[PDB]
């Protein structure tokens, strides 16, 4: 809210009182935090793009996922993303230990809605199932590069305080594609983490209801690991209450 | 006469929204629906799609029957309109969405709905889990890597800085919105095609979990 | 002339700093314009004594 | 091969931030997982 | 992949040749010391550190003008009492092998020198020895090829412009003692010609002319020459007599009471030698 | 590391009419505002009582 | 009257600091000096001279003072601590003095309420009228800036004295908790920080 | 502006007193000062 | 504009925005210093008012 300060000389009683409104410092703090988080997320995204480049695949991401024949590259990209997320949670880890299998489904009767990437052991080693058609559909869905997204007082204050500044094939569309892939693989990684550390039955229960994620993860994630990418924003379904009533 | 170009633009935007082919969200109105239908009627190219949608004016709880030639013509027309890829699944999605819109009454407020009535038997998430998991276990790993390995992190800090500069003008808010809605709409399509109820509650529970982890 | 100093030995505490001034004359001036300190025979001419205060002339 | 809860658990430790700050201003290995594995084997063979 | 097909990217580039020095023994890690100046896109293709270490020379700027033009210039680091070989500021192609202790420094730097100085025989000898030394194929071969390619790229950047400057009519430079009535000047232009194109560029960037005629105006920076050129190369010697005192105050009470904040003339000895002519500004 | 190492009566007259109390007020408020700004930028909690202790003077009994 | 005499003494101390500044013989005002990052040597000399001046005042009998000190002018946010623009670390025997030049510049650039506030002063209109019938300078703003810098360096010097007298450990602990010098004078009298009080209240 | 003013005048009835009004109905969506502030400030900050 | 800028500089961007929203804050934020030490505002030469202000407000 507000505070005030009083200046006074030791030998004198003439005191000068000033008042401060903390809203200004609140704006400073909020702007600093927003900038810091934006920088962190952009750094992570750039790092992801850079390692994918390091793999040195000729085609762009969407073309790669469209090329059904080259399962090799799909598996490479998926594993690299999964390992990147794993390290982002455990920076000291740079490999994945146990070897990994991969399969690329091609039909609805082979895919599971809501979990394009999933895991299942063959009783000896873990296999990652990929819904390449779903990946292609997501990355191909037309994106909005125009509309903006969003207290009016602090909004205006930020508008008037913060400033603005007026050879890569990447547009905002490709950045969005990369972010979507990262988020999907992050969701899959959370499922896999719950699996590995709580058993296949717990993994199935999580698939049924993600809410268990709360405890099964926050026990370790919020404390020791970098926050989830989604943590950058609070997400919600438009007209959620009426939709639920429906 | 009519502004066939403006009609076409409105038709394209409405079709994109009703086919979930664009994360872009904007207001729509009966003026837009009329734009769309008039454009379809006037266009010789799109007569088949016009007929399809017009059939929605009836009970609309029916599966249109088309020859393979008819289906190919319709898909070609739609693909040329949206310039993409596509599927008869998207055709059915548009049919259902437009039928719901046409049957809906004139209202002072927009109606927010969920995709449904796409591709008869209602299946639960548990049944889908069992069946899909069995089929997956039947499937065999197309490819694999060996144990260990090493994540191929980049090294060129100059390259990283160049990429950072290239991405700076991208609003994280817009990118997040686009990605989240892309995933949500693809999940919606999968559920509707599978004829399995979409668990809005759990989908939102995902973000609930995100917040609960963040707060700690 | 502009006052300046020229260090000679400046290693640890030996700090011989010979003084020196600098030309304020370009590469085009000549004769009187170039003379820095005129002789007693020509200083009255080099300096415009009449243009300066009588005390300065003194 | 069982994953150990090294990071997951939080336990009491020497955490004097004053000492850490003072140190900061004055300025072949075995991991915790390996030590845990090794302890497990030693105790198994003890049984 | 991220970047457009090919699409050569644009970034800064370290320019000093010696930045490429690396231990051919991959099992031995080495880092060369480079002054940050190397990352300035200027006529200098050697960083301050390498310049001082190998040539005994330090960079410097000379304002020139209405519009203040900055002319590059180097200065002596040579002490007063240094003699003989020590006075060779930049050795000639016939003496660099001796002035520079090839034995005492790394093979990569020896190759760099035998490239700068047009010594194809020595370059070939080093290449063959490295071919038949150590695990050449594994990574030493690639490292050697990288260093050679970098040096050759720098030389190919410099030499064409150097030759065009040589045959240039508008811009003319004459590295000799402008006091033709002198004996320590000699055929300085001939010796400069003997130097390699890249070496000639370095000499141009380092040694300023005693005079400079721009169009119709001539500026005389010195009434004397602070360095000379002979068969040995660039020599930090006074052409007329006693060497100039070079205190070297850094790097390798009443007096101050009076001499408080007070303009001080530097004791440095810049490089002034020869005649330079130019038409228009070309700046 | 970067670096290593009469008329005062007239000036007293110059500053004599200045309200010393206001000088202290301005200086202290400048310091406090800058400290708050730095704290907000760093998103670090602020210890009001410790700042008061910084500018706290005990009074004797004579 | 008496309080006026103490005011005169305080202004004399400020004037002595002014003599120190003149001895330094800076062409620019301290505001411009701090604004100019390239003037690293000037900033370091200013800080060192202020510290020596404060040391002499705090220990009148002691004229000695560390005649060499490592200095680093910091600019980045991560290179500064809120509430401690000046810091005294040790790089394993090497004494480093870190300076938050942006914070100094901000404080100096802050507008002061010279005219804005009205305070009690000698306002005898009779004396003014009688005078009327009988008939290089420093502004109030500059004096305020100069006092602010002196008090900042006073805080820094107190932390430095804690460091030297007790050690780096206690110096860090003092940085964390400043309660050590609520008593202050207990030498200190010559320090302006012991002349007034400043407080913050919830509001 | 003239169209709106004259329309208001014509539609107004004959009255024994003059009618004092404010300009309105010029150029559909009602915007608040706060929204205008936000949008205009963003665009200005974009400007150089 | 200068009054707005003065309030900005001496009370922060949030206060500046609030003033833009409502100029009434000007009263205190300025009279604290203006009416005492500074020449009165140009507008001070006259008392200004909106014709039919009360009825317009009721509108
Ligand atoms: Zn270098």
């Amino acid at each position: 809210n507000k505070v005030r300060t009083v200046t006074e000389i030791v030998n004198s009683d003439e005191k000068i009182q000033k008042t401060y409104e903390l809203a200004e410092f609140d704006l400073k703090n909020l702007s600093s935090l927003e900038s810091y988080e934006t920088l962190k997320i952009k750094l992570a995204l750039s790092k992801y793009m850079a390692m994918l480049s390091t793999l040195e695949m000729t085609q762009p991401l969407l073309e790669i996922f469209r090329n059904k024949a080259d399962t090799r590259q799909i598996a490479a990209v998926v594993f690299s993303t999964l390992a990147f997320i794993h390290n982002r949670f455990h920076p000291l880890v740079t490999n994945f230990t146990n070897k990994m299998e991969f399969v690329v489904t091609e039909t609805n009767d082979t895919s599971i809605p809501g979990e394009p990437i999933l895991f299942t052991e063959n009783e000896g080693v873990l296999l990652c199932s990929v819904d390449r058609p779903s990946i292609v559909k997501m990355l191909s869905r037309e994106f909005d590069t125009e509309a903006l997204v969003n207290n009016c007082n602090v909004r205006i204050a930020k508008t008037f305080g913060a400033s603005k500044r007026k050879d890569f094939s990447i547009t905002e569309v490709e950045a969005t594609q990369y972010l979507t892939l990262l988020l999907t693989v992050e969701h899959a990684y959370l499922h896999y983490y719950i699996f590995k550390n709580y058993g296949v039955f717990e993994y199935c229960k999580s698939l049924t209801d993600h809410s268990l994620f709360t405890n099964k993860l926050r026990s370790t994630m919020s404390t020791k690991t970098s926050n989830l990418l989604l943590s950058k924003f609070k997400f919600t379904i438009e007209d959620f209450d009426k939709i639920n009533s429906n | 006469l009519i502004n066939m170009r403006r009609y076409r633009n409105a038709a394209r935007k409405l079709i994109h929204h009703y086919s979930l082919n664009s994360t872009s969200s904007t207001e729509y109105k009966i003026s837009d629906v009329v734009m769309t239908m008039i454009f379809l009627l006037r266009s010789e190219k799109y007569h088949s799609l016009f007929k399809l949608l017009e059939t929605t004016f009836d009970d609309y709880t029916c599966r249109p029957q088309m020859t393979q030639v008819q289906t190919d013509t319709l898909l070609d027309a739609v693909r040329s309109l949206l310039e993409m890829t596509i599927d008869l699944t998207t055709v059915d999605i548009m049919r259902s969405s437009f039928a719901r819109c046409f049957n809906s009454p004139i209202m002072r407020y927009a109606k927010i709905v969920l995709l449904q009535n796409v591709a008869d038997k209602r299946t639960t998430l548990e049944e889908l889990l069992i069946e899909r998991g069995e089929k997956i276990q039947m499937l065999q790993p197309q490819q694999y890597i060996n144990s260990g390995t090493e994540i191929p992190f980049c090294d060129d800090a100059e390259f990283l800085n160049r990429l950072l500069k290239h991405i700076d003008p991208y609003p994280l808010s817009r990118m997040y919105y686009n990605a989240a809605n892309t995933m949500f709409y693809t999940t919606m399509e999968n559920y509707a095609v599978s004829n399995c109820k979409f668990n809005i509650e759990d989908y939102n529970n995902i973000f609930k979990v995100m917040e609960n982890i963040r707060k700690h | 002339m502009s006052k300046m100093v020229l260090p000679i030995f400046d290693e640890d505490d030996n700090q011989f700093k010979m003084t020196i001034a600098r030309h304020l004359v370009g590469n085009k001036e000549r004769g009187i314009k170039r003379i820095l300190i005129p002789s007693a025979t020509n200083y009255q001419d080099v300096f415009n004594l009449n243009s300066m205060m009588q005390a300065e002339q003194l | 091969s069982r994953e150990f809860d090294t990071e997951a658990l939080v336990n009491f430790e020497n955490d004097n931030c004053n000492v850490r700050i003072a140190k900061t201003f004055g300025a072949f290995s075995i991991t915790e997982v390996e030590a845990t594995q090794y302890l497990t084997l030693l105790l198994t063979v003890e049984h | 992949l991220v970047p457009v097909g090919m699409a050569p990217r644009q970034m800064r580039v370290n320019r000093c040749i010696f930045a490429s020095i690396v231990s051919f023994d991959a099992c031995i890690t080495y880092k060369s010391p480079c002054s940050p100046d190397a990352y300035h896109d200027d006529g200098w293709f050697i960083c301050n550190n390498h310049l001082i270490k190998r040539f005994k020379m330090s960079k410097m700027v000379l304002p020139i003008f209405d519009n203040q033009f900055k002319m590059t210039i180097a200065r002596h680091l040579v002490g007063n009492k240094e003699r003989g070989i020590k006075r060779i500021l930049i050795p000639s192609a016939t003496n660099y092998q001796d002035v520079f202790n090839l034995n005492s420094m790394m093979q990569a730097e020896q190759l760099i020198f035998h490239l700068i100085y047009n010594n194809e025989n020595a370059v070939n000898t080093i290449c063959d020895n490295l071919k038949y030394t150590e695990g050449f194929t594994s990574n030493t071969q690639r490292v050697i090829h990288s260093v050679y390619a970098t040096t050759k790229s720098i030389l190919d950047t410099t030499n064409p412009n150097t030759f065009c400057s040589r045959v240039s009519r508008d811009e003319l430079r004459f590295f000799d003692v402008t006091n033709a009535r002198a004996l320590r000047g000699g055929a300085g232009d001939q010796l400069f010609n003997n130097y390699s194109g890249f070496l000639q560029n370095l000499i141009r960037r380092a040694v300023a002319p005693e005079y400079l005629q721009i169009d119709t105006e001539e500026l005389r920076f010195r009434n004397c020459a602070t360095c000379i050129i002979d068969e040995t190369g660039l020599v930090a010697s006074v052409p007329d007599g006693p060497e100039l005192y070079n205190p070297i105050r850094s790097s390798d009470r009443e007096l101050d009471r009076t001499l408080s904040g007070y303009e001080e003339y530097p004791t440095y000895v810049p490089l002034f030698l020869g005649y330079q002519i130019i038409n228009s500004e070309n700046n």
